């Protein structure tokens, strides 16, 4: 996250840490129990999930679970555009007990608002390319359809959309992918590429437009 | 292809943030170097030059906002800093070599090349048009040099060493 600051402890608490060998390599965000979404670029045969973090050191972390996923389905439609409907559910081997650090987040039914002011959160790259040592969290705001696709065709497709950009230099960077933007209270996009270097003002980050794919989650969960 | 592609030590290839060396494993005296090509009067071709090693480290690099590689990722592939785009590579016809791997100085968002398991290490893979078919990146001997250039099915493999030397 570039030019934001640590998160209020356990302000995000649908927040996932997707860790090989002890070091994180994406986000994902719980909105089930059992389920954890994240971007499909993520995926792998299985995964060790961070929940309740804020460092990401869970033996200083109470409240916090490490926890075991074997199961993951992408989105059939993956990368067909290329780039394109980037996101995957990750089945956890047991449900989890929601509490106040851990809990999972409703997902928009209605798509980005232009203009709407939204909260991304990560462990990604700071600013400085250093990594931070607690969760991030920045505000960037969505961009019209027309300046998405402006700077992004042909690899604009509506499973995107555009977020960022401002003068500001806010914006998601490398170690952020599959994590959570946030609008006006419900998931609205998971973080999934963008244009390097990151925090360039007049190029946004892309997210993955999850108001799209409402019923292929559904499905999937039920399933 | 849901592998990461990982270094001499072990550890994920990171996305642009480090620098690399391809070492060839059965060329490890040998590095990556620029050499003219044609008529041309700069180097722009990309040698291994037995004269050169490790040789020039690149770095390889992903839109995705995630920090390691996987091999099945459209990359593109540079030489020199993050911050530069000199030194991007991309594949030209370019007689009488073939499809001849050269330096260009600008860079799509989405670049052309793959790195994919090939017996002890890792090839570079070219897509012409980020297609399903990849072509293999290998040598072609000409003009005493030894380009590399599209040789489907006879692949250089390297092993990738992070460029801590330096
Ligand atoms: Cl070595
Ligand atoms: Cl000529």
């Amino acid at each position: 996250i570039i030019n934001g600051e640590d998160c209020s402890p356990h302000s995000q608490p649908w927040q996932a840490a997707l860790v090989m060998e002890n070091e994180l390599f994406c986000s994902g965000v719980l909105v089930h129990p059992q389920w954890v979404l994240s971007a499909a670029h993520c995926f792998q045969n299985s995964y060790t999930i961070g929940l309740g973090l804020h460092s990401l050191e869970a033996d200083q972390e109470p409240g916090s679970q490490m926890v075991e996923a074997s199961l993951s389905v992408r989105h059939p439609e993956y990368n067909r555009p290329l780039l394109a409907n980037d996101l995957m559910l990750i089945k956890l081997d047991e449900s989890v007990s929601e509490s106040d650090t851990i809990r999972s987040i409703s997902i928009a039914s209605q798509c980005p608002t232009a203009g709407n002011s939204c909260l991304v959160s990560g462990w990604g790259l700071l600013a400085n390319g250093r990594m931070p040592t607690v969760l991030q969290c920045v505000n960037v705001s969505v961009v019209s359809e027309e300046v998405c696709s402006k700077l992004y065709d042909p690899l604009y497709h509506p499973s995107m959309f555009c977020a960022g950009g401002g003068q500001d230099q806010k914006d998601s960077c490398n170690g952020d992918s599959g994590g959570p933007l946030i609008c006006n209270g419900y998931l609205q996009g998971l973080v999934s590429f963008g244009k390097a270097p990151c925090g360039q003002v007049g190029v946004p980050g892309v997210y993955t437009n999850l108001c799209k794919f409402t019923e292929w989650i559904e499905k999937t969960v039920q399933a | 292809g849901s592998s990461v592609v990982v270094d001499t030590n072990g550890q994920p290839v990171s996305n642009g943030a480090d620098a690399y060396y391809l070492v060839p494993v059965s060329h490890g005296h040998a590095g990556l170097a620029l050499a003219k090509i044609g008529n041309e009067a700069e180097p722009r071709a990309v040698v291994l030059d037995p004269h050169h090693r490790p040789g020039l480290p690149v770095r390889f690099e992903s839109p995705l906002d995630i920090n390691i590689i996987k091999e099945s990722y459209f990359l593109n592939i540079k030489f020199g800093p993050s911050s530069s785009d000199s030194g991007v590579w991309d594949v030209i016809q370019q007689d009488p070599i073939g499809l001849a791997v050269k330096v260009t100085d600008t860079k799509s968002l989405l670049g052309p090349f793959k790195v994919e398991k090939e017996g002890e290490g890792y090839k570079i893979v070219y897509y012409p048009e980020r297609g399903q078919t990849g072509l293999d990146i290998g040598l072609v001997h000409r003009n005493d040099k030894y380009y590399l250039a599209v040789k489907d099915g006879e692949p250089c493999v390297f092993k990738i060493r992070k460029a801590t030397d330096e």
